């Protein structure tokens, strides 16, 4: 969690 | 990113860049030199 993608 | 896995591709592989990866000889006009 961190949805950088 | 959290960094539990592939810390980096997710750093900019998203809407933050769209996965650039460009600039690999973009100015590589190099041929024979002289």
């Amino acid at each position: 969690a961190x949805k950088x993608x | 990113i959290t960094x539990i896995s592939l810390c980096x591709p997710g750093c900019k592989x998203g809407a933050l860049m769209g996965c650039n990866m460009k600039x690999a000889x973009c100015n590589c006009s190099i041929h024979v030199s002289k």
